[PDB]
RNA sequence: CCGACUUUGUGAAAUGAAUUUUACUUAUUCCGUGGGUCGGAAGCGGGGCAUGCCCCUCCUUUUGGCUCCAAGGCCCGGUCUUACCGGGCCGAUCC
RNA sequence: GCUCUGAGGACUGACAGUCGACUCAGAACUGGUACGGACAAGGGGAAUCCGACUGUUUAAUUAAAACAAAGCAUUGCGAUGGUCCUCGCGGAUGCUGACGCAAU
RNA sequence: CGCCCCCGGCGGCCCAUGAAAAUCCGGAGGACCGAGUACCGUUCACGCCCGGUCGUACUCAUAACCGCAUCAGGUCUCCAA
RNA sequence: UCCUAAGGGAAGGGGUAACCCCGGCAGAUAGCGCGAUCACGCGCAUCCCCGAAAGGGAAUCGGGUUAAGAUUUCCCGAGCC
């Protein structure tokens, strides 16, 4: 059975954001014209949020609960993929088709709606281990 | 039956397709190409503990040579250090048969 | 006549041990509530040479149980330990070469070393380069132990005192010859001025018993007594027997 | 071309400190020089380092063992022990 | 020379987690052990029943 | 080197009309820590073949990773008076 | 000494072109048989005694066969300990512990 | 195959494994914090001011040091056609 | 100048007839520190000083110039901490 599928959680393992956890958005198994190595599309999380408890208040658990999201083509060698998923499938068309990366403009304003779904998935309190940082 | 492994290994050798090496078996572990994992005893635990972990992913039997890597190379009728194995197609022999 | 190089010892001034490049003392840890009713694991990080000594030594990190940060211990190497290896700590740890138990979880024909004498003294026999205790019996009514030491003393040990499992590293260094002056002025410089020797026999009067005369002899006999008074004291120090040790003699 | 009929690696004390020492010093000099297989990662090898601590240039594991032998055969023995009596005290 | 206001930040470090004090080898290793026995924490307590 | 007196106290037995043996801990000596868990009793599990009532355990074996400055629950009090800070216990069994 | 011959290379487009500082052999001729022409630079051998060797030593009369040495052996010592210093408290060996320290 | 200096990376010897700290940098963690008629940072660039005390000549030797001396003696180094 | 090495002196204490001798002997230890002062909270662990003009080390190069200073001390230019 195949593992790297679209929405499985993967803690990306090298460069500048290993450590940090992530869902993979589509992978592009058969490689690609300038990438033939095999290779996959992947939204993670930048910055965790920080830990909310009962003391705060509202401001500073809202404060605390935002979260930072980033786009990256990884290698699969560069990933350490996991049984854990996510289950937001509707960054589908959000973040889907071979075009919605290639600007800048395009690449931050869908990293701005991942942003959003993610924090509202963090607020419904499932999956808490995506949400939890890899303590290494 | 560590013989019993090791000829059965030896005539997939000669017959079906297979894999040597770490970088290698993980890649037909991510195709789920490969059908059955074959780790030597001295692999170093990190590398064997992950490709436990792929192989529990993929749902694929992961077997234990009785031996060490230079057995294993030595049981695969290669003249260097092996301590992953994946089989690719069976063949004409019965491994997967266990 | 004048002090004796035996005398002149006590002073230190060209006597002490050269401790400059010597990596600190090889001990235990602290005994604690953890080593005491539990097991600790601690990562070996690499197998050092102390310069004087014959044995390599292991630098262990553990966690500090009760406060955020390591301990750097250095343990005396048991023959097989290698870096990364978790050595566990503590009464409940299991019997392998490199964990330190008490003696009241250590079979009997056990083979240990660095063993404590007073509980927590930190490690104080079977330390040299391969050499080890044999745990030989308990006595559960008492808590006590006894062992057989490298010199082959019996010794009744007190039962809760801790000890490495395994024999020191190194085994066997004794056995080459040096061949050379200068090997053994190169064991001596990282130890102390212990060497060269001088048979007292080519001294003068003066400074040692035995010097003196148109030949070179001792003159008397050579054996002292345990009283001699200190400068005098000096030969075969309250000999039991001489000669060649033959059949039981040597046992 | 052959070049010692016997000496060998004492071939280079020369014509010094007698025939029995150099015959007994000659097996722990080949001993302490030779590489020794390394049960982790499978070369040829480790070598000494110190007196008492064997190095491998691949896997970087450093070894505790004997002073002119990688493994004594005293160790050895006393590891099979502890293996049966940790094995008896476990049953 | 390595002071702050004699070298260039990007000079000084290397920008992953552990850059400058780790190499990438060791690190993603780190990663690996740290998911892997994160892991086992858990299907040892779900052994425990 | 050993003998006696001294610091040198407690109670107990056996031999003679003092002697060796012991027991106690506070004097005393020694050892170890950054005086960091000692003593008794609870409780969580495991042995039951008089359900005893006596034993064995303290939530870490695991792959060269990380662990701090508590999460959580309950009970008061101050307050906008229709919006929020300080308290106490449990968590961390008691004596 | 002088005149030669041969062998050993590099770069560029089994060959061609460009370059090359050296080393090694061989020969012909030549001289008042002189040629490591100055300088530098082992006399050799047959044995005996002593100490194995290397090393160190009486500065200012003795450099040795003397001392040391590895090798061999012996003795004390398991920490409340051995050898030792200290007027005393205390200390060296000992950042040690018998494959070790200490005394021969 | 030139000499001196430094560096690189191999290999070798050790019963010999061949200093410490000041200082500097990096990282693990994230308690605490902020705007968009604007306020919180910024290890960025540029800009301004100040840099105290003491030695400083000469010999370093067959004449400046010690040997009762302007003593064939003795005294540590760097450069080297 | 700063930091440590071998080592040295020392506060409390121990010794001493007293000068003087011992520094780990553990003593509310010499020193407390850091965030805050619009004050307080947290930490205190092998706890002092001295010791190198050959060890470690914030930063400088070129050209001129005097009867005698400077190569980088003065002047000229350009930098650095
Ligand atoms: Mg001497
Ligand atoms: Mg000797
Ligand atoms: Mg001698
Ligand atoms: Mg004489
Ligand atoms: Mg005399
Ligand atoms: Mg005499
Ligand atoms: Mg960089
Ligand atoms: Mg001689
Ligand atoms: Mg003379
Ligand atoms: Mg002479
Ligand atoms: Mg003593
Ligand atoms: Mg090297
Ligand atoms: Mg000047
Ligand atoms: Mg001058
Ligand atoms: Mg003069
Ligand atoms: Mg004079
Ligand atoms: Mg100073
Ligand atoms: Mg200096
Ligand atoms: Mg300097
Ligand atoms: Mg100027
Ligand atoms: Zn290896």
């Amino acid at each position: 059975v195949k593992f790297l599928k679209p929405g499985k959680a993967v803690i990306l393992l090298q460069g500048r954001f290993a450590g940090r956890k992530a869902v993979i958005v589509r992978v592009f198994e058969e490689g690609t014209r300038d990438r033939p190595y095999g290779h996959c599309l992947v939204a993670g999380l930048a910055k965790y949020p920080k830990k909310v408890i009962r003391k705060d208040s509202a401001k500073k658990t809202a404060k605390k609960s935002r979260v930072k999201c980033f786009l990256k083509l990884v290698n699969f060698t560069h990933i350490m993929p996991t049984r854990y998923t996510l289950d937001v499938d509707f960054k589908d068309v959000a973040s889907g088709g071979p075009d919605a990366l290639a600007t800048r403009d395009k690449k931050v304003a869908s990293c701005k709606a991942a942003k959003a779904r993610l924090e509202e998935r963090f607020k419904t309190g499932k999956n808490r281990w995506f949400f939890t940082k890899l303590r290494f | 039956s560590g013989e019993n492994i090791n000829n059965k290994l030896q005539l997939v050798m000669k017959s079906g397709k297979y894999t040597l090496g770490y970088k290698t078996v993980l890649k037909t572990l991510r195709s789920s190409k490969g059908k059955l994992i074959i780790l030597a005893n001295n692999c170093p635990p990190l590398r064997k503990s992950e490709i436990e972990y792929y192989a529990m992913l993929a749902k694929i039997s992961v077997h234990h040579f009785h031996g060490n890597n230079v057995d294993l190379g030595t049981a695969c009728g290669k003249y260097y250090r092996v301590c992953c194995l994946s089989i690719l197609d069976p063949g004409d022999s019965d491994i997967i048969s266990t | 006549g004048r002090v004796i190089r035996a005398q002149r010892k006590g002073a230190g001034s060209v006597f002490k041990s050269h401790t400059h490049h010597r990596k600190g003392p090889a001990r235990f840890r602290s005994l604690d509530f953890g080593e005491r009713n539990g097991y600790l694991k601690g990562v070996v990080t690499d197998v050092i040479h102390d310069p004087g000594r014959g044995a390599p030594l292991a630098k262990v990190t553990f966690r500090h149980p009760f406060r955020y940060k390591h301990q750097k211990e250095l343990f005396v190497a048991a023959e097989g330990m290698y870096t990364g290896q978790f050595v566990y700590c503590g009464r409940r740890a299991t019997l392998s070469v490199g964990n330190v138990l008490p003696l009241r979880s250590v079979p009997e024909g056990g083979v240990i070393c660095n063993v404590e004498h007073h509980v927590g003294d930190r490690g104080v026999f079977a330390r040299a380069s391969g050499d080890y205790a044999i745990v030989i019996s308990h006595n559960p009514d008492n808590g006590t132990s006894r062992i057989k030491l490298p010199s082959g003393a019996k010794k009744i040990v007190p039962s809760s005192c801790r000890a490495m499992i395994g024999q020191v590293a190194g085994g066997g260094r004794t056995e080459k010859p040096m061949l050379k002056a200068g090997n053994a002025y190169h064991k001596y410089r990282v130890k102390r001025n212990s060497w060269p020797k001088v048979r007292g026999v080519a001294m003068n009067p003066v400074e040692h018993p035995h010097g003196g005369g148109n030949h070179q002899h001792i003159g008397h006999a050579s054996t002292v007594r345990r009283d001699a008074p200190p400068g005098q004291k000096v030969g075969l120090i309250a000999a039991r027997r001489t000669g060649r040790l033959r059949g039981q003699a040597a046992a | 071309t052959k070049r010692t009929k016997k000496a060998g690696i004492v071939g280079k004390y020369g014509t010094r400190y007698g025939a029995s020492l150099r015959k007994q010093i000659k097996k722990m000099e080949v001993s302490q020089h030779s590489k020794y297989f390394c049960e982790f990662c499978g070369k040829f090898a480790v070598k000494r380092k110190a007196v008492g601590i064997w190095g491998c240039k691949d896997c970087g594991k450093v070894k505790a063992g004997g002073a002119y032998t990688m493994n004594t055969a005293s160790a050895v023995t006393v590891r099979s022990t502890i293996r049966r009596l940790r094995e008896q005290t476990e049953a | 020379e390595y002071k702050r206001s004699r070298l260039s930040r990007n000079r000084r470090t290397v920008n992953r987690p552990y850059g400058g004090v780790l190499s990438g080898p060791a690190v993603r290793e780190r990663i690996i052990r740290a998911f892997l026995v994160e892991e086992q924490k858990i299907v040892k307590k779900v052994l425990k029943i």
